[PDB]
C-alpha cells in the first residue's frame, strides 16, 4: 500500500500493454521462423509464445507487470533484429532436456529431491 | 611522521566538509547525511528525486564544476529495504576534486536517467539495469549490455549463485549449443573465513 | 613394392604437406593472443614453419583457442569452427579454455572448448609462454604425422 | 612399497587399488596408472637415529631456511625416541 | 677484402661436421650448421653446443639424438628431451653448467629422464588416491 | 552392484547412472545419437575403434572427464573384444555396412562379429546386450544384408540368450544414407523407381527415437529377451515419399519406371567403388521390399518414446539440398504426403 | 608540464626555395624512399629469431611453471597436509584429503591440481611453510587430452623426482629474496 507507480496507474492499463506485446510477438513469429531458418511451424512457436505468457499469469501487483512488459520488449528487440542466433530462440523449447517428473514415485525411484 | 602509517592533512578534511555545508544548505530538498571520511573522500547522498537537479547542479555550477563521470556503481544490500546503493564518482578539472552522489532504490522503484547531463551513463545505466536489475526512465536504449541475449537474472545481486542457474554445451542431436541445468564435477568450496573478534573497536555495533 | 607400402608413403607425404603448412585463424579472445602474438613475432617465427594466419576460417587449417570462452561467444565459436573446412584441428590454449581456468565457476563462462569444440592438443599457462604454444604446435604436427588414413582405407 | 593386487595393479603409498569389479580399471588400458616406486615411510625408516647428549634439541631440515621450522623435540623418555613432526627423524640422548 | 673471409667461415662452417654424412645430418635436421664449442654430451646422445659470439639466444644450443628411449628421434624431436641438469643452463638460468657445477645426488631422483608422453602408452591417467570411505554391509551365507 | 554404478545426480551431465557400455558401431550414423544420449546422462561410454583418430573428435566431446574411453580394436583380431568388454555392464552392437568389400563380406560383418562380442560378453558376465538388426529381416529375403542379419540375430540369441534385438525401418537423420540418398538423385535429371514406387511401402524412423529407445533398453528392467519393432508412424508410399522429399527440397520431380535387373545392373557397376559408392544391388533391393507391419512386436510406445514424425523433421536433413531461392522456406509449404495403412 | 606535438609555432614565410622543396618532397615521393630505405636497412641486419628446439628463451630462477611436489634429502615425503596451499589458491585448484601414515605423522591421502584451473601465480610455494609444492621450469607438458592435465599425488612427486636437480638449484638462487 501507498507507493508509487511505473507506466501503470492500475492493473487493467498494464494489461493493456500486455497485449500490445502479446502482438507483436505474434506477429514477429513468422518472420523470425524465416529470416533465421528455423526448424519449426508457426503455431507452436505461438504457443511458446503464450506459454511463457501464461508462466507469469498468476501476477497482480502493476509494477512487476510493467517490468515483465519492458523485459519482453527487449526480448523482441532482440529478436525482431538478429542479435540472437537460432540458439538462444531454440533455447526457449528446451528440445534437450528431459522432462522433470511432476510424480512423487518417479522422483522417490531417482534422487533424493522432493 | 610514522613510516609504516600513511601520512595525513586537514586541510583537504576541512575544504569538502566547507563544499559539503555549502551542497547542504544550497540543495535541501534532497539532500541527506553529508559525510567526509578519515581519507578525504566526500560523500554526499541524496534522494531518488533529486538525481537530475543534484547532478546538473554538480556538473553546472561554477564553484563546482563535476562535468566528468568516472563511474556509476551499484551496490546491493538485502539487509534494506530499498536494496540498490548507487553510486555516481564525479571529477571537476577546475579544482582537482572529486565527489561522491548517492541514492537508493529497489526493484520496483526505479530512477530518472542521466543522459540529459551525463552521456557517459548510458552504458553505464545499462550496465546497472543488467546486473541489478534496476530500471532507469527515459533512456534511450535501455538493453543488456554484458550477459548473454537469452539470459534470465541479474547476477551481481548477492542472492545469485555465483555459478548461475544454466549451463552451455554443444549436442549433435540438434547441432546446436544448447543449453542444459548446471551440474559442476566440484562444487565451489565455501570457506568460512572470518574470525570471531573484534579487530576494530571504532566500528564496534552496540545491541 | 607393395600397395600397402605404397599407400604408407603416400600418407607420409600427405601428412607432410598439412604439417608444414597449417595455417591457423586470427582468432583470439584474450591475454592469451598476446603471446601468440609474440610467437608471430621474430623471437619464435611461426612462419618459418609455414604457420602464417589467414583471416577467414575457409582459408584456415586450425583454430587456437587463445582466450576465455563465454557463454555470449560458444555459438560464434563453433559457426566458425563448422565453416572451417575438413581437415581441421583446434588446439586450446590457457586455462580460461582448456578448462573454465580462472573464471571457472562463474555465471557467464563455459567450462573449457571441450564442450563446444573437439580439442586435439591442450597448451597450459595463464599465459602459456609462446615458447610453450610453439611446443604444442609442433606436438600437433607430430599428431598429424601419424595419421594413418589411407592404410586403414586400404585395410577396410 | 609396490606390491601388486591380484588384479594385476601396483598399489601406491595410500592403499587404493580399485576392486576386481570396480569399472573404473578401463582408464588404465592401452595405459598405465602412475604411481611413485619411492614411498617415504620405507625411506625415512631406512634412515639411523641420530644420537646427542641434551634432553632438548631443536630440527630443521638442514638447510636453515629451506627446511621447516624450528621445532625442538624432548628426549626424557627412553623406551622412545623423538620425532619431528615436519620430517621423521628420530633423536637419543646417552 | 671481408668478403673472402666470410666466403671462409662459410668453408669452415660446411667442413666442421665431419663431412658431408655429417652435415647432412645437421642441415636437414636442425636448419643451421653454425659451429661451436662442445661443453658436454649426455647420457642419451645430446651435446649441447655454445658459441659466446652470437646473440643472447643463441649463444647455446643443443643438437639432439636418434634414439633416446627407442623412439627414434632423428626426425621427431621435442624439447621435453632436455634433461634437468641442462634445462638450467640452456634456459639461461645459469653460467654454470653441470660438468663444472654439477647437481646434488639423491637417491630419489630419476635417473633415466622421461620425455613427454600425451599419446602414447605408459603415458598419465588421473584417479582417485583415496580409498573407500562408506563401507557396506555384507550379509551373512546362511538363512534366517 | 558396486557402489561405482549407483545412480546419483539429478539425469544430467557430471553424473552417475550406471550404464557403462560398450559401443562398437560408435563411429557412424547411429553410434554418435547413442553416445550423445549415454553421456548427456552420465555414463561411461567405451568406443572401440578402427577408423583414424580424425573421425573420433566429434566424440571425444559428449561426455565430462572420464566418461569416454577410446581404444583400438581389429574384428580380426579377437583379444581386442575381451579387452573392452571385460568392464561393462552392457554392450552394444551398431555395426554393419551398406557394401561388401575385399576384406569384409556380409557374413564377416553381420553375423561373425556379433558372435565374436557375443561369446566374449558372454564369458565377460556382461548383464545385457543390444543387437540391431533390421526390421525386415529374413532368411526368406532378396538382399544378403537382411539374410545375413537373419542368421545373426538367430545366433546370437543361441549364444547369448538374455539379449536384445531391436529392428529398425529404414532411419532418416542427418546424415543418414536414405533421405539424402533419395535428394541427391537430382545430379541426374530424374528419379527411377520400380513400378513407379507403388507396390512399395516405407515406415521410416527417425533416429533419436532409435537412441532413446536402445538407451531405455540398457535400463528397463524388461526387454531382456525380447525383439522391438523401432518403425515410426505414418506408412509411406515409396513415390509418395520422394515426392515428399522433392517437395521439401524444393528442385523438382521428373520420375520414371525402371525394371529391377537394370536398376541392378546400375548399382553394380556403381557398386565397382574403392570408396564409399553411392548405389548398389543391395541397396536397391532394400529400398524395393515393403516394410512389415508391426502389429506383433512392442515398438518404442511399450520403452518410452514417442516416434517424431517425418513431417516434423525433414527439413533439418533436407535444407541442405536446397537452393537459393528456396532455402528460407518453412515446413508449411510441401503439401504433406498421402498415407496408407495396408 | 606540458608541450605541445602537433601546434605550427607561426606560418606564413615562403619562398620560391621553400616551394621548390616542398614540390620536391611531392612528385618523387622523397618521404617515402625514407620508408624504404629505412627497410632496406632492416633487410640487412641480423634475425632475432632462433632455432626453437634446439636453441630457447632466456629464463630466470623465478620463472613459474610445471607443479612438483618435493622431499626433503632423506626421501621423506615434505608435505604435511596443513591445506593452506587451497586456502589461498584464487581457482579452487587445490584439493587435499590428508591422515595419519600409520607411522604417526601428519601426511596427505590426496594431493590434486586441475592445471586447468591453476592461473601460475606462486601464491602456493610462497604459501608452504615447509618448500614443498613448488612452480617449477617446466612449460612443455602440453597434452592431448583434457584429463592429463587433472594431476594428483603421484604426478607431482614425478615431477619432483624429476625436476629436483632443477628447482633446488632455482631455490638456492632465488632464496634470500623471499
Ligand atoms: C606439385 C604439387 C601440386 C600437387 C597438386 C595436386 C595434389 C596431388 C595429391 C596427391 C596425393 C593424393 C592423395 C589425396 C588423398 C586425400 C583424401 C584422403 O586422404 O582421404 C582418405 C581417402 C578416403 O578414405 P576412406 O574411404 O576410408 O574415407 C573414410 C570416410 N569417412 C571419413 C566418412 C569415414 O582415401 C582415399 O580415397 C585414397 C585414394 C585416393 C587416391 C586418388 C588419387
Ligand atoms: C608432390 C610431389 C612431391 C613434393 C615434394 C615432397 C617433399 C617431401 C619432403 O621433403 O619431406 C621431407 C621430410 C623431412 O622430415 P620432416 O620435416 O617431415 O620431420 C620434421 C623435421 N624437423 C623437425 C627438423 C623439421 O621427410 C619426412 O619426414 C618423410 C615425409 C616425406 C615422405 C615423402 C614420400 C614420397
Ligand atoms: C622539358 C619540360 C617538360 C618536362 C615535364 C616533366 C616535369 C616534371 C614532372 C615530374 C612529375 C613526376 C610524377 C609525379 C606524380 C605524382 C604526383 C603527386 O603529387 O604525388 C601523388 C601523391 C600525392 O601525395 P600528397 O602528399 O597527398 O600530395 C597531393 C596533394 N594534392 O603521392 C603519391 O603518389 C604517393 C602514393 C603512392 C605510393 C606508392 C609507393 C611508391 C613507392 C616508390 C617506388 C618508386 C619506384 C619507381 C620506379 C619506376 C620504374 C618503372
Ligand atoms: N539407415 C540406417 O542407418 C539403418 C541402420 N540399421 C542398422 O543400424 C546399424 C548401424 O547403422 P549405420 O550406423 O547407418 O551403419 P554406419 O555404416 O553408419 O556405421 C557403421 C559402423 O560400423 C563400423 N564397422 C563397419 N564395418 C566394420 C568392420 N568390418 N570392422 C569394424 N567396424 C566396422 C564402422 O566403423 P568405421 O567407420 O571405423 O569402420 C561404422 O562406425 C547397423 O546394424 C544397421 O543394420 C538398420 C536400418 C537402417
Ligand atoms: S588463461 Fe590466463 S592469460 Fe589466458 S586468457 Fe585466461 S586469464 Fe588470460
Ligand atoms: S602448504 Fe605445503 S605443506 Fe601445506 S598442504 Fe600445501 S603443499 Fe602441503
Ligand atoms: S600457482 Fe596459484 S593458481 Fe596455481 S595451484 Fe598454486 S596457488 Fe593455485
Ligand atoms: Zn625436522
Amino acid at each position: 500500500t501507498s507507493v508509487k507507480p511505473i507506466f501503470s496507474r492500475d492493473l487493467n492499463e498494464a494489461k493493456r500493454r500486455v497485449r500490445e506485446l502479446y502482438r507483436a510477438w505474434y506477429r514477429e513469429v513468422p518472420n523470425t521462423v524465416h529470416l533465421m531458418q528455423l526448424d519449426i511451424t508457426v503455431k507452436q512457436g505461438r504457443d511458446k509464445v503464450r506459454e511463457m505468457f501464461m508462466k507469469n499469469a498468476h501476477v497482480t501487483d502493476p509494477r512487476v507487470v510493467d517490468l515483465l512488459v519492458i523485459k519482453g520488449k527487449m526480448e523482441l528487440q532482440e529478436t525482431i533484429k538478429v542479435w540472437k542466433q537460432r540458439t538462444h530462440v531454440m533455447r526457449f523449447f528446451h528440445e534437450t532436456e528431459t522432462p522433470r517428473p511432476k510424480d512423487f514415485l518417479s522422483k522417490f525411484y531417482m534422487g533424493h529431491d522432493p | 611522521k610514522r613510516p609504516t602509517v600513511r601520512p595525513r592533512s586537514d586541510v583537504t578534511h576541512k575544504q569538502l566538509s566547507a563544499f559539503g555545508e555549502y551542497v547542504a544548505e544550497i540543495l535541501p530538498k534532497y539532500v541527506q547525511q553529508v559525510q567526509v571520511s578519515c581519507l578525504d573522500e566526500l560523500e554526499i547522498c541524496i534522494h531518488p528525486d533529486g538525481v537530475i537537479p543534484t547532478l546538473t547542479f554538480l556538473r553546472d555550477h561554477t564553484n563546482a564544476q563535476f562535468k566528468s563521470l568516472a563511474d556509476l556503481t551499484a551496490v546491493d544490500v538485502p539487509t534494506r529495504q530499498n536494496r540498490f546503493e548507487i553510486v555516481y564518482n564525479l571529477l571537476s578539472l577546475r579544482f582537482n576534486s572529486r565527489i561522491r552522489v548517492k541514492t537508493y532504490a529497489d526493484e520496483l522503484t526505479p530512477i530518472d536517467s542521466i543522459v540529459s547531463v551525463h552521456i557517459a551513463a548510458n552504458w553505464y545505466e545499462r550496465e546497472v539495469w543488467d546486473m541489478f536489475g534496476v530500471f532507469f526512465f527515459n533512456h534511450p536504449d535501455l538493453r543488456r549490455i554484458l550477459t548473454d541475449y537469452g539470459f534470465e537474472g541479474h547476477p551481481f545481486r548477492k542472492d545469485f549463485p555465483l555459478t548461475g542457474y544454466v549451463e552451455l554445451r554443444y549436442d549433435d542431436e540438434v547441432k546446436r549449443v544448447v543449453a542444459e541445468p548446471v551440474e559442476l564435477a566440484q562444487e565451489f568450496r565455501k570457506f568460512d573465513l572470518n574470525s570471531p573478534w573484534e579487530a576494530f573497536p571504532a566500528y564496534r555495533q552496540p545491541p | 613394392s607393395r600397395a600397402e607400402y605404397v599407400v604408407t608413403k603416400l600418407d607420409d607425404l600427405i601428412n607432410w604437406a598439412r604439417r608444414s603448412s597449417l595455417w591457423p585463424m586470427t582468432f583470439g579472445l584474450a591475454c592469451c593472443a598476446v603471446e601468440m602474438m609474440h610467437m608471430a613475432a621474430p623471437r619464435y617465427d611461426m612462419d618459418r614453419f609455414g604457420v602464417v594466419f589467414r583471416a577467414s576460417p575457409r582459408q584456415a587449417d586450425v583454430m587456437i583457442v587463445a582466450g576465455t570462452l563465454t557463454n555470449k561467444m560458444a555459438p560464434a565459436l563453433r559457426k566458425v569452427y563448422d565453416q572451417m573446412p575438413e581437415p581441421r584441428y583446434v588446439v586450446s590454449m590457457g586455462s580460461c579454455a582448456n578448462g573454465g581456468g580462472y573464471y571457472h565457476y562463474s555465471y557467464s563462462v563455459v567450462r573449457g572448448c571441450d564442450r563446444i569444440v573437439p580439442v586435439d592438443i591442450y597448451v597450459p599457462g595463464c599465459p602459456p609462454t609462446a615458447e610453450a604454444l610453439l611446443y604444442g604446435i609442433l606436438q600437433l604436427q607430430r599428431k598429424i604425422k601419424r595419421e594413418q588414413k589411407l592404410k586403414i582405407w586400404y585395410r577396410r | 612399497g609396490v606390491q601388486v593386487s591380484p588384479s594385476g595393479e601396483k598399489i601406491t603409498h595410500t592403499g587404493q587399488v580399485y576392486d576386481e569389479k570396480d569399472y573404473r580399471r578401463v582408464r588404465f588400458v592401452d595405459r598405465q596408472k602412475e604411481v611413485n616406486e619411492n614411498f617415504a615411510i620405507d625411506l625415512i625408516a631406512q634412515q639411523p637415529v641420530n644420537e646427542v647428549e641434551h634432553r632438548i634439541i631443536a630440527c630443521d631440515g638442514g638447510g636453515g631456511a629451506l627446511g621447516h621450522p624450528k621445532v625442538y623435540i624432548n628426549l626424557d623418555k627412553e623406551t622412545k625416541t623423538g620425532t619431528c613432526g615436519y620430517c621423521g627423524l628420530q633423536f637419543k640422548q646417552h | 677484402m671481408e668478403l673472402v673471409e666470410v666466403l671462409k667461415r662459410g668453408v669452415q662452417q660446411v667442413t666442421g661436421h665431419g663431412g658431408l654424412r655429417g652435415l647432412l645430418r645437421v642441415f636437414f635436421r636442425a636448419n643451421d650448421i653454425r659451429i661451436g664449442t662442445l661443453v658436454g654430451e649426455d647420457k642419451y646422445g645430446n651435446k649441447y653446443y655454445e658459441d659466446n659470439k652470437q646473440f643472447f639466444g643463441r649463444h647455446r644450443w643443443v643438437i639432439y639424438t636418434t634414439e633416446m628411449n627407442g623412439k627414434n628421434t632423428f626426425w621427431d624431436v621435442d624439447g621435453s628431451m632436455v634433461p634437468p641438469e641442462w634445462h638450467r643452463w640452456l634456459h639461461c638460468m645459469t653460467d654454470d653448467p653441470p660438468t663444472t657445477n654439477p647437481p646434488t645426488a639423491r637417491k630419489f631422483i630419476w635417473t633415466n629422464h622421461k620425455f613427454n608422453v600425451s599419446a602414447t602408452p605408459e603415458q598419465y591417467v588421473p584417479y582417485s588416491t583415496t580409498r573407500k570411505k562408506i563401507h557396506e554391509w555384507v550379509p551373512p551365507s546362511t538363512p534366517y | 552392484l558396486h557402489h561405482a554404478v549407483i545412480p546419483h545426480g539429478k539425469g544430467g551431465r557430471s553424473s552417475v547412472s550406471g550404464v557403462v557400455a560398450t559401443v562398437f558401431g560408435a563411429t557412424g550414423f547411429l553410434g554418435r545419437y547413442v553416445v550423445n544420449h549415454l553421456g548427456r546422462m552420465g555414463s561411461q561410454v567405451i568406443i572401440p575403434y578402427r577408423c583414424d583418430v580424425y573421425d573420433i573428435m566429434h566424440l571425444r566431446l559428449m561426455g565430462d572427464l572420464g566418461q569416454l574411453t577410446f581404444l583400438e580394436w581389429d574384428a580380426r583380431d579377437k583379444d581386442s573384444i575381451r579387452k573392452a568388454v571385460q568392464h561393462s555392464n552392457v554392450v552394444i552392437n551398431l555395426i554393419g555396412r551398406e557394401w561388401e568389400t575385399r576384406n569384409f563380406d556380409f557374413e564377416d560383418v553381420f553375423v561373425n562379429i556379433p558372435r565374436a562380442i557375443a561369446q566374449a560378453s558372454k564369458e565377460a558376465g556382461v548383464e545385457r546386450f543390444i543387437h540391431v538388426s533390421h526390421l525386415n529381416a529374413s532368411m526368406k529375403s532378396s538382399s544378403k544384408s537382411l539374410r545375413s542379419k537373419a542368421v545373426g540375430e538367430k545366433e546370437v540369441r543361441s549364444v547369448f540368450p538374455e539379449a536384445i534385438i531391436i529392428r529398425p525401418s529404414d532411419i532418416f537423420g542427418r546424415e543418414d544414407r536414405f533421405l539424402n540418398h533419395f535428394a541427391n538423385y537430382r545430379w541426374f535429371l530424374a528419379v527411377p523407381l520400380v513400378s513407379l514406387g507403388f507396390k512399395t511401402v516405407k515406415q521410416p524412423v527417425y533416429v533419436a527415437d532409435v537412441s532413446k529407445g536402445i538407451v531405455n533398453a540398457t535400463k528397463d528392467p524388461d526387454a531382456v529377451g525380447k525383439t522391438f519393432a523401432f518403425t515410426g508412424p505414418n506408412r509411406y508410399l515409396l513415390f509418395h515419399l520422394v515426392k515428399y522429399i522433392f517437395g521439401m527440397t524444393h528442385r523438382t520431380f521428373i520420375p520414371y519406371p525402371l525394371p529391377l535387373f537394370v536398376y541392378s545392373w546400375i548399382g553394380k557397376l556403381f557398386g565397382l567403388s574403392p570408396f564409399e559408392p553411392w548405389t548398389t544391388k543391395d541397396k536397391v533391393e532394400r529400398i524395393h521390399i515393403s516394410d512389415v507391419m508391426p502389429t506383433d512386436l512392442p515398438g518404442l510406445e511399450d520403452l518410452g518414446v514417442q516416434p517424431t514424425p517425418l513431417e516434423l523433421k525433414s527439413i533439418e536433413v533436407l535444407r541442405r539440398h536446397r537452393t537459393y531461392r528456396w532455402l528460407s522456406s518453412e515446413i508449411e509449404e510441401t503439401k504433406p504426403a498421402k498415407t496408407v495403412n495396408y | 608540464t606540458y608541450k605541445y606535438v602537433n601546434k605550427k609555432e607561426q606560418e606564413s614565410e615562403v619562398d620560391m626555395k621553400s616551394a621548390t622543396d616542398n614540390a620536391a618532397r611531392i612528385l618523387m615521393w622523397t618521404e617515402l624512399i625514407r620508408g624504404l630505405g629505412m627497410t632496406l636497412s632492416y633487410l640487412f641486419r641480423e634475425p632475432a629469431t632462433i632455432n626453437y628446439p634446439f636453441e630457447k628463451g632466456p629464463l630466470s630462477p623465478r620463472f613459474r611453471g610445471e607443479h612438483a611436489l618435493r622431499r626433503y634429502p632423506s626421501g621423506e615425503e615434505r608435505c604435511i597436509a596443513c591445506k593452506l596451499c587451497e586456502a589461498i589458491c584464487p581457482a579452487q585448484a587445490i584439493t587435499i584429503e590428508a591422515e595419519p601414515r600409520a607411522d604417526g605423522s601428519r601426511r596427505t591421502t590426496r594431493y590434486d591440481i586441475d592445471m586447468t584451473k591453476c592461473i601460475y601465480c606462486g601464491f602456493c610455494q610462497e604459501a608452504c611453510p615447509v618448500d614443498a609444492i613448488v612452480e617449477g621450469p617446466n612449460f612443455e607438458f602440453s597434452t592431448e587430452t583434457h584429463e592429463e592435465l587433472l594431476y594428483n599425488k603421484e604426478k607431482l612427486l614425478n615431477n619432483g623426482d624429476k625436476w629436483e636437480a632443477e628447482i633446488a638449484a632455482n631455490i638456492q638462487a632465488d632464496y634470500l629474496y623471499r
